[PDB]
């Protein structure tokens, strides 16, 4: 198993509203892994249930899902030990470079679709948190998904949270109606738009969190700026950003989409571009 | 007076973090609580506003509110307050599931109302009012902490307070969730947060247990589609207590009672 005393924090990878992630060294094994600290005050039974539900992540093995070593509760905090991703997350890459190039995004979207279909097919798990900060990259060019809803009790416990700044939630989830992987596809589409353009697209070229939620429930979905992107990419994001879940394209339609096939055929030096833009 | 010399204070084991700072246990002139504020580079305007709030909070002295000793600018930016050995109200209700009798619950409600009435009489809007910021000192005496501090809880766009909401959304009043006004924090928002605390006391559970997403909660509370359902209240809860909690969580801001009215209602309750 894993214990708090076995880790020596090297640096702070980053922090979110829920918690903070530390790049740590596992002394017994000597390998650098990422340790996410999620602070929450919950009952001991809820803690045990969250740990048990997170134990499913041991068989969540995919080239598009970040690795998992273990999870434990130390002191008022849930700690999940996942594989360290040198590239960080796509939010960091967006902070580095003005806008992600379209071909790299094609590669990212292929990775996101493959990870979502892996979770759905072999675990019946919805990501629920497809954000640029929840897609992690490697110095070797891998693209992987993290922070997906494996534990329902953890989701319930994190419902009691502090207010946020932005959101990538589909309108059907905000309105509270039935939601499926179409919600994750809407989130992917919003993330791809936010990474293709140099900004969060909810307020089309600040606004509080409720104003953003109201906009993405009661206003047309955002679209890529025409004239500087290929028609296939625009069509892909438009099919992902459809307010009605039924009209919205599912994973099967996205895979055979013209943009996905174009990007798969294209050869892009993702690792080299990542190293150039992040140093 | 004014700032505290950091050499005098000693930081003991860290306790935890919250919406705007991380709490450390201190030992300055006895046991104190030190919160290192998340603000890295406080603007001179922001720092001066924080020092004015610090003076105002220092002046306060009520049995049901924790003392605000002062601040220190050496250990980054930090605020020193009274340390409470007793557990928080949130831990009692939810984490520890403390079995309170009905009269103990009414007493906690009354003492919280007493402290909040003192704060509002001083023109202090205890934003971020919740079960986390209530401590049951000496077993049952209520202690309200983490009040005011709007200049530090809110990030600052330089000389401009971001003027956006912060803190837990389960207790947040709808009008300040929407942020339709630059100044949505008032006595009535504190009364709504107090009503959510009353709901926790009279149910033993957090509101909106059927919603497991924070953004869904934000949207549905701001749009008026979600309210804490009062069928969850205990059957032995007195009917006028139910009326008070209903009146405190009213969606309309002006419909919510002020804290003298809440105190009068609870005093009527205790005498039955
Ligand atoms: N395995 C990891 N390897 C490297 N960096 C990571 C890893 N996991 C998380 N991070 C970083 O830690 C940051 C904090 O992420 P989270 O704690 O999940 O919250 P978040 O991604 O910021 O999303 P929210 O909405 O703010 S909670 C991310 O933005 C990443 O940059
Ligand atoms: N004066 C205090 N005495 C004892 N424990 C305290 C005190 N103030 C805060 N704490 C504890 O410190 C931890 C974090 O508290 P805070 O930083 O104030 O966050 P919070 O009170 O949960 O919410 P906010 O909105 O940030 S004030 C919790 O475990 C509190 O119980
Ligand atoms: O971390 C989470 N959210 O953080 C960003 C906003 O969602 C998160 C949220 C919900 C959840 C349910 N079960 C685990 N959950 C998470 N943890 C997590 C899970 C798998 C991996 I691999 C890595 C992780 F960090
Ligand atoms: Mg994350
Ligand atoms: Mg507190």
């Amino acid at each position: 198993e894993l214990k708090d005393d076995d880790f020596e924090k090297i640096s702070e990878l980053g922090a979110g509203n829920g918690g903070v992630v530390f790049k740590v060294s596992h002394k017994p094994s000597g390998l650098v892994m990422a340790r996410k600290l999620i602070h929450l005050e919950i009952k001991p039974a809820i803690r045990n249930q969250i740990i048990r539900e997170l134990q499913v992540l041991h068989e969540c093995n995919s080239p598009y899902i970040v690795g998992f070593y273990g999870a434990f509760y130390s002191d008022g905090e849930i700690s999940i030990c996942m594989e360290h991703m040198d590239g960080g997350s796509l939010d960091q890459v967006l902070k580095k470079a003005g806008r992600i190039p379209e071909q790299i995004l094609g590669k990212v979207s292929i990775a996101v679709i493959k990870g979502l279909t892996y979770l759905r097919e072999k675990h019946k798990i919805m990501h629920r948190d497809v954000k640029p900060s929840n897609i992690l990259v490697n110095s070797r060019g891998e693209i992987k998904l993290c922070d997906f809803g494996v534990s329902g009790q953890l989701i319930d416990a994190m419902a009691n949270a502090f207010v946020g700044t932005r959101s990538y939630m589909s309108p059907e989830r905000l309105q509270g109606t039935h939601y499926s992987v179409q919600s994750d596809i809407w989130s992917m589409g919003l993330s791809l738009v936010e990474m293709a353009v140099g900004r969060y697209p909810i307020p089309p070229p600040p606004m509080a969190i409720f104003e953003l939620l109201d906009y993405i429930v009661n206003e047309p979905p955002p679209k890529l700026p025409s004239g500087v992107f290929s028609l296939e990419f625009q069509d892909f994001v438009n099919k992902c950003l459809i307010k009605n879940p039924a009209e919205r394209a599912d994973l099967k339609q996205l895979m055979v989409h013209a943009f996905i096939k174009r990007s798969d055929a294209e050869e892009v030096d993702f690792a080299g571009w990542l190293c150039s833009t992040i140093g | 007076y004014w700032e505290i010399e950091a050499s005098e204070v000693m930081l003991s084991t860290r306790i935890g973090s919250g919406s705007f700072g991380t709490v450390y246990k201190g030992k300055w002139h006895g046991d104190v609580a030190v919160k290192i504020l998340k603000v890295v580079d406080p603007t001179p305007e922001q720092f001066q506003a924080f020092r004015n709030e610090v003076a105002v909070l220092r002046k306060t002295r009520h049995v049901n509110i924790l003392l605000f000793m002062g601040y220190m600018t050496k250990d980054n930016l930090a605020i020193v307050t009274q340390w409470c050995e007793g557990s928080s109200l949130y831990k009692h209700l939810h984490v520890q599931e403390t079995k309170f009798q009905m009269f103990q619950l009414i007493d906690i409600a009354r003492q919280t109302a007493q402290g909040m009435d003192y704060l509002h009489a001083k023109n202090i809007i205890h934003r971020d009012m919740k079960s986390n910021n209530i401590f049951l000192h000496e077993g049952l005496t209520v202690k309200i902490g983490d009040f005011g501090l709007a200049t530090v809880k809110s990030r600052w766009s330089g000389s401009q307070q971001v003027e956006q909401p912060t803190g837990s959304v389960l207790w947040m009043a709808p009008e300040v969730i929407r942020m339709q006004d630059n100044n949505p924090f008032s006595f009535q928002s504190d009364v709504y947060s107090y009503g959510i605390v009353l709901y926790e006391l009279m149910t033993g559970e957090l509101p909106y247990s059927h919603i497991n997403n924070r953004d869904q909660i934000i949207f549905m509370v701001g749009r008026g589609y979600a309210s804490p359902d009062l069928s969850k209240l205990y059957k032995n809860c007195p009917k006028a207590m139910k009326r008070l909690v209903a009146e405190c969580v009213k969606k309309v801001k002006e419909e919510r009672p002020l804290f003298p009215q809440i105190l009068s209602s609870i005093e009527l309750l205790q005498h039955s």
